[PDB]
């Protein structure tokens, strides 16, 4: 099961499969990256404790994580050690001797395997179209866009999840709820469900921008409209607001 | 098949009560963002104690549907006034009194 | 140079004096779009009922 | 040396109060000729009165 050392985070939820530059910049956490390469070049990534603090504690983590390994050795002489990872599988802790430096006493991966598989093709092209129409509406990401018209051709679930569900922000603690459960294609769903809400607020913002634009101009013509009353009482002129005050 | 779409229809409502009421969510969220940026303060932390407030103490759900509509009537005023503080203290006296 | 300095100094302070005035004209009808848009359900107003 | 920094600073004090004249001086100048054309020569004659 291999104990490995928990190397703290800032704010960056990995999932696996996917190939991230992880900086570590933190003179308590460059040491863990040495304790890192003297336990196997093997990570446990466990969630920072949110709104963050910059200890590494026992009172600082969570109930769930996932494993990686450097792939590049890439020293910045700043104070950071920047490290590229990919993440295995998600596992937990059987005794996390505290730190620094952190470790968990390792587990074995959690293994969970699909079952009911043409509802996941038709969940798997529902995620395509939607992670599409995703793309095209929100501008807001300026995202790549070569991408997934090369890699809409697979089927691994788990992987088009990962680097799908992988690119676009949504919130930390929806992070976790993806990142702390076995439940396989209710998280499909889950990811789903969070685009939808995308297209929902994205639809919601267009709407609210349509009634401002036409509040402006309806102000714009009745402000128009009074100068053309007050400038055809001036050329009427014998309906002056004034002979009456000489008289 | 009926009773699996009684099942059905009732994750319906639990699928658009959870849209809707995150949806207000998000539109409340902006007007924190433009509250913030006019006045002081996130509206100086009005309309927001009341509205859970008024959710915890008691109550009879007409008072709570009462409230809510007075809660209104303070989302198109909040400047001065010798208009709104009268609401204000009243929906005050309101929440105040024990259920 | 005083003086063109001075002059320098009002261009800036005139700049922004306008876009505050601009953006809160602006942020005030996002405010109350949203509110209608909140306030959509009920369209029934006091003296109609 | 020490006399004649006491009339420098002096004189440099001369010139900071110089200075407060020239900063009340010319802005007057730029409000009142605003005021002026924000008026008609009267919103000047009878505010001055």
């Amino acid at each position: 099961r291999l104990e490995l050392p928990v190397i703290p985070l800032r704010n960056t939820v990995i999932l696996p499969h996917t190939t991230t530059p992880v900086d570590v910049g933190r003179a308590k956490s460059k040491r863990a990256v040495e304790e890192a390469m003297g336990a196997d070049r093997l990570i446990f990534l466990v969630a920072q404790r949110d709104p963050e603090v910059d200890d590494p504690a026992p009172d600082d983590l969570y109930t769930w994580g996932v494993q990686a390994v450097v792939k590049q050795a890439m020293r910045l002489p700043d104070g950071t050690l920047q490290v590229m990872v990919e993440a295995r599988a998600r596992a937990q802790v059987t005794d996390y001797i505290p730190g620094p430096y952190l470790r968990a006493r390792g587990e074995v991966f959690s293994e969970i395997f699909p079952i009911d598989e043409a509802v996941v093709r038709v969940l798997v092209e529902e995620l395509k179209e939607a992670f599409e129409k995703y793309v095209a509406n929100h501008k807001s990401l300026r995202l790549d866009r070569y991408q997934l018209e090369a890699v809409k051709g697979t089927s691994d679930p788990a992987m088009l999840a990962d680097t799908i569900a992988y690119h676009a922000t949504w919130t930390v603690a929806e992070k976790q709820e993806i990142l702390e459960l076995t439940d396989l294609e209710a998280r499909l769903k889950k990811v789903l469900g969070l685009l939808s809400r995308d297209l929902e607020r994205f639809e919601l913002d267009k709407r609210v921008a349509q009634r401002v634009k036409e509040q402006m101009d309806t102000n714009q013509r009745e402000y128009y409209l009074r100068e053309q009353m007050k400038a055809i009482q001036k050329e009427l002129g014998g309906e002056d607001g004034l002979s009456d005050l000489e008289a | 098949l009926e009773r699996f779409e009684l099942d059905k229809r009732v994750a319906q409502r639990v699928k658009e009560q959870m849209d809707t009421n995150q949806r207000e969510y998000y539109l409340r969220e902006q007007m924190k963002a433009i509250q913030k940026e006019l006045g002081g303060e996130d509206g100086l932390s009005d309309l927001e104690a009341l509205r859970k407030k008024i959710e915890e103490v008691g109550m009879p759900e007409a008072v709570k549907t009462k409230a809510l509509k007075e809660l209104d009537r303070l989302e198109r005023m909040q400047q001065g006034s010798p208009e709104a503080t009268v609401a204000r203290t009243y929906l005050d006296w309101l929440t105040e009194v024990p259920w």
